[PDB]
DNA sequence: ATCGATGTATATATCTGACACGTGCCTGGAGACTAGGGAGTAATCCCCTTGGCGGTTAAAACGCGGGGGACAGCGCGTACGTGCGTTTAAGCGGTGCTAGAGCTGTCTACGACCAATTGAGCGGCCTCGGCACCGGGATTCTGAT
DNA sequence: ATCAGAATCCCGGTGCCGAGGCCGCTCAATTGGTCGTAGACAGCTCTAGCACCGCTTAAACGCACGTACGCGCTGTCCCCCGCGTTTTAACCGCCAAGGGGATTACTCCCTAGTCTCCAGGCACGTGTCAGATATATACATCGAT
């Protein structure tokens, strides 16, 4: 019932990577691999609902922007980001994706 | 042929009932009057004739009078609520007001 | 004319002391005068409106009564 | 780095303890997710026409004429090898 | 007179001749933003010039914020290489500009309020409702965006020398009431 | 000559008068002032159940509509009570003749 | 020195005489000719009764003092003794006449 | 019965004769037609009394006339009383 | 061929109708004939008034169909018809737009 | 048997009344005061109303039993039938 | 960040809401206190949909123009919030208190 | 000063449901005629209104000192407005159902209406007592000490 | 607390005129009987009002904080109040003419009432377009940076 969007992340892709290994080595099949990305899905939605804290902000020159399918995309060119929660990292390119906080 | 006997000593009232019909069918309030709509209204009438005058003559003690006045009847529509409710936007004649002063203009020590 | 001016000084100053009123500026005279004016404008135009409508020359106490209850103020003590 | 080291080590803790009942409803061992999260680990040592990635959930977009306002929350930035969560984010830019 | 206005905005409509399902080329087509509960058209930007499309279903669309008619044209070209690039037998045709807005500054004040009182068969100024009059000029069909700051703001054409004509009709009357 | 008869409810306030107050007297400008409200009180009770009437599309004031207009005319206390005369009024008169 | 009261004792005493009183506070003469002078704007060779002119002054008297009445509230209100005539129009406003 | 009786078409047509080419909500329309069985009850009710205080027993043009005197303001009664004679004087002509 | 009494008249509100609800409206037991053909005028005129006001206030507004908010500002801009109609609330009218002078910032 | 219901009249409800009446400030007692002003308020006019309701001998409030009774208290209403 | 100065929105509330002209008070709160005042005078009522909405047609005009008499009384006493007493002398004058 | 946010005007596309219009039909209004009572008109009469005169007295007008209230200014603290995030219930949409509005048919009591009559009620006359006034003493309130 | 003094209340004689009772006329309420129809009641229909359920989301709610406005205090000054003196016109009483309100008599014409016909207006159904909504652009205004 949430969005299906965060595999496409570092932990996400990492998990694809780790079930269709052990498909691969021939225990588990796609309905196992299916259940495990839903509640993988309903955990990383509770765990940045809860325990997240930390305040990140970046500002930078757009490129190219987007909106479909209730999901904004934007392309950010040359952008200053800064973490604190006091370390300015400068970075050249970046992708926003992102889907309302709201579902339905 | 029968007695002539009044509808108002049938009713047992005082108000005419008979005046009171003929007053509603010569009023233009509808085209036919019902025969105990007189009745009922000149009861009511004399209700709120008894009652005006309760007030009225104790006003009229009050003020060591035996005769009702137009200053009577002032105070007496006034001091009670329903009847100066009733009689809100009437004015009577002669009635002057009620004794009313506000409490800031009294003096002070 | 001055007729207005008949509304003395002292006349408007035992209206308000029946209205309890304790202190009157000196401007209430000629506000006071205006609106006297102006409500007897009212009620002596739907009085002199009833009269002329019975073919009339006096203005009557039912002329003024009967104006008074269209203006939505009863007045009781002189007929009606 | 460290809150962002905390939420990976929670979340890998939270998914093998809600995977035991669903996953022994087919019912084979409990060695797959402990070897599982042992190699997870060693993994995580390391024209005009249609890695950095930064992934979240937006609350609103607002446009001026060539500028935006956006924020957003409840998402981890790809960034640097550095990966960082945040509550609260801004996005900003002018579009010339 | 001596003062020719600027041109500032130039909306043209462009009709294509056929039906978009447009969730495709939202989704193929750069800069594109649609939300089906919020507006059913597509719409994105391109860098050259500074503009906007509508696209519609129906294969209608719209393009503004051009300051050339000719390179507005281009951008509508543009729009349905675009398109054409999506896939949709779209062909350009019917080209026309719906609107130009043209903009030009006094440098007095004016005293238009007396302007309305002398003119109160096409003039409306209510201060804190719009601190603007509204003149409506029928020769040509032009109406007038005018303020006491002096900067005259007109639109309604459809050819710059119909907002030039209402520009030097309008130049008198408003020059007679020069405040202070 | 002789002056049309102008009738009142002079005598009849008279006789209520001596019901309510028996040794009280009444001037002729109060009496005035009581033919006035009784005046008033019977055209804006007969008023509202002409319109009554109509509105019920009616063409006939019973004893319902001088009851319904009553209870919309008087206040709580004083409707309730002149409710009760004038319904014990009209079964008296309904028992008898 | 002779004896003088207070500014305010006579006022309060005037407020309960003419609240305990009922007639008249116009001169009937003055009023009579307002009246007539009135009538002359809507209808030349009126005649009036007595009573209707003596309507009239219980009506405009009436009307009068409870405009007072309304006024002093208002003053009052306003954390004021003294009613000028700003009172007067809050009064009338209120009561649905301007 | 089913059927209900209005002043709808009467105003429809009053305003294509003021503004021809305005229309006209239904909820306005309902205004206006309240508006206009209003102002009749108490031009007629103002009659009504007038020919009681006579001692009347009819409802004439003059009876209408001076209650349209008592109940409109003043301009709007001036007008209203040319706009009743002018259609009575026309009415009795053409007879 | 019978021709109507508005027509009559030069009319457009019903001389007939209003007849008829004279007659049924227990006003008198009798009914003069000019007493309806005056009052239909009257009844029109004012219709008229309020009318041409209200499409004179939806012009203000940019709309070609009168709405309640246009009655009602026609109705309270003219300060005949609003002594007219003190008393008289109109549904979906709203209020003037009124600020009092005191509030306004300095 | 609905129970306490005058606080529906919320406190931004008569804010936004207050607002179209033209008052900038209000005092935190006007809420209240107010719901007690639209309470006597609707019990003269729905007293009114039902009975003229009972009077037709009729179960529902019809909306003409409230605009006669708005009439009868001399607050006439426009736009639900006269 | 920024703040707007206290009583701007407030003008552009009063603004806003005498340009309008919906109903200012929620539908069904507004339906639930008429039926719970009609309990008092009968029991199992019902209500055409029109007559509540009539009902609060004429409620909110009430409440609106009493808050006019309001605000211009406390606008007499040289302020401008308004204060219970400014709405008890405005009902006093208007001739309900 | 700059600028971000908020509000307003203008050209255009979409979507909807309320609005304007066509049609049948039926009931209410018009045509024609009669009767009778209300209203218009003339004549009379008497009463009440207008106008004047005279005095006389209480009320109004005027002047003045002063003190108490109106009003402006100042300070302060608290209550209210603004803005945020969280909670919640209104509102929309849909379904069901049944209480009650509303219309129709029928029959009966009830109210208009008419004629005879008489007794209540109104006009008129007269009288006496209740209240206003005048006059004096006792009581209470107020300003200054 | 108290005292001089002004205002007000208590008591009694006078007296006068208006309230109250009586008498006669007369006309309006009463009694009686007829007749038409208004409405009371039964019964059927079908409409909309109530009740429920679920989703959305905008509104309500709780809170926090700053600030500006309500309120209290003080000073000043001016302008209303109290009071004495002069003037003036309100008022009371009386007279007198006559304008018009009120009544009566007579006639006539204007509207209620009835019958017949027919078309004006309203219920119903249906196309279709004014307005709500949304976008983009240019410009004015408020307060914080």
């Amino acid at each position: 019932g949430y969005y299906e969007l965060y595999r496409r992340s570092t932990i996400g892709n990492s998990l694809v990577d780790a079930l269709d290994t052990l498909i691969s080595d021939g225990r588990i099949e796609a309905s196992l691999a299916m259940r495990v990305l839903e509640t993988f899905d309903k955990v990383v939605a509770e765990t940045l609902k809860d325990n997240t804290q930390s305040k990140l902000t970046v500002k930078g020159n757009l490129d190219t922007y987007g909106f479909c399918d209730d999901v904004w995309t934007f392309i950010v060119k040359n952008c200053q980001v800064t973490v604190e929660d006091q370390s300015v990292i400068s970075v050249d390119k970046l992708r926003i994706v992102a889907c309302n906080s709201k579902k339905s | 042929r029968a007695k002539a006997k009044t509808r108002s000593s049938r009713a047992g009232l005082q108000f005419p009932v008979g005046r009171v019909h003929r007053l509603l069918r010569k009023g233009n309030y509808a085209e036919r009057v019902g025969a105990g709509a007189p009745v009922y209204l000149a009861a009511v009438l004399e209700y709120l004739t008894a009652e005006i005058l309760e007030l009225a003559g104790n006003a009229a003690r009050d003020n060591k009078k035996t005769r009702i006045i137009p200053r009577h009847l002032q105070l007496a529509v006034r001091n009670d609520e329903e009847l100066n409710k009733l009689l809100g936007r009437v004015t009577i004649a002669q009635g002057g007001v009620l004794p009313n002063i506000q409490s800031v203009l009294l003096p002070k020590k | 004319r001055d007729n207005i001016q008949g509304i003395t000084k002292p006349a408007i100053r035992r209206l308000a002391r029946r209205g309890g009123v304790k202190r009157i500026s000196g401007l209430i005279y000629e506000e006071t005068r205006g609106v006297l004016k102006v409500f007897l404008e009212n009620v002596i135009r739907d009085a002199v409106t009833y009269t002329e409508h019975a073919k009339r020359k006096t203005v009557t106490a039912m002329d003024v009564v009967y104006a008074l209850k269209r203006q939505g103020r009863t007045l009781y003590g002189f007929g009606g | 780095n460290a809150e962002a080291s905390r939420v990976y080590e929670i979340i890998v803790e939270s998914v093998v303890n809600e995977v035991r009942e669903d996953f022994e409803n087919a019912g084979i061992d409990e060695q797959t997710l402990q070897d599982l999260k042992n190699i997870w680990q060693k993994k995580l040592t390391e024209d005009y026409l249609i890695e950095n990635l930064m992934l979240c959930l937006y609350d609103k977009v607002t446009r001026t004429k060539a500028r935006w306002k956006c924020s957003l929350k409840d998402g981890v930035v790809t960034i640097n090898r550095n990966d960082y969560t945040f509550q609260k984010a801004q996005v900003e830019a002018e579009w010339v | 007179s001596g003062i020719v206005p600027t041109l500032q905005n130039i909306v043209a409509t462009v009709t294509l001749g056929c039906r978009l399902d447009l969730k495709t080329v939202a989704l193929h087509a750069r800069n594109a933003e649609y939300n089906p509960k919020r507006f059913a058209a597509v719409i994105m930007r391109i860098r050259e010039p500074k503009t906007t499309a509508l696209i519609f279903a129906s294969g209608k669309m719209v393009v503004t914020g051009a300051k050339s008619e000719d390179d507005s044209k281009l951008a509508s070209r543009k729009y349905a290489r675009i398109i054409q690039k999506i896939g949709f037998a779209a062909k350009f045709t019917d080209f026309k500009i719906q609107n130009i807005v043209g903009s030009c500054d006094v440098k007095f004040p004016i005293r238009l309020e007396g302007l309305a009182f002398s003119h109160g068969t096409f003039s409306s100024y209510e201060p804190e409702l719009f601190p603007g009059l509204i003149y409506r000029m029928v020769k040509p069909k032009i109406v007038l965006l005018i303020f006491v700051s002096g900067k005259i703001v007109l639109t309604g054409a459809k050819q710059r020398e119909e907002i030039y004509q209402a520009f030097e009709a309008i130049y008198p009357v408003l020059s007679e009431f020069r405040k202070m | 000559r002789r002056k049309t008869r102008k009738e009142s409810y002079a005598i009849y306030v008279y006789k209520v008068l001596k019901q309510v107050h028996p040794d009280t007297g009444i001037s002729s400008k109060a009496m005035s002032i009581m033919n006035s409200f009784v005046n008033d009180v019977f055209e804006r009770i007969a008023g509202e159940a002409s319109r009554l009437a109509h509105y019920n599309k009616r063409s006939t004031i019973t004893s319902r509509e001088i009851q319904t207009a009553v209870r919309l005319l008087l206040p709580g206390e004083l409707a309730k009570h002149a409710v009760s005369e004038g319904t014990k009024a009209v079964t008296k008169y309904t028992s008898a003749k | 020195k002779p004896h003088r009261y207070r500014p305010g004792t006579v006022a309060l005493r005037e407020i309960r005489r003419y609240q305990k009183s009922t007639e008249l506070l116009i001169r009937k003469l003055p009023f009579q000719r307002l009246v007539r002078e009135i009538a002359q704007d809507f209808k030349t060779d009126l005649r009036f009764q007595s009573s209707a002119v003596m309507a009239l002054q219980e009506a405009s008297e009436a009307y009068l003092v409870a405009l007072f009445e309304d006024t002093n509230l208002c003053a009052i209100h306003a954390k004021r003794v003294t009613i000028m005539p700003k009172d007067i129009q809050l009064a009338r406003r209120i009561r649905g006449e301007r």
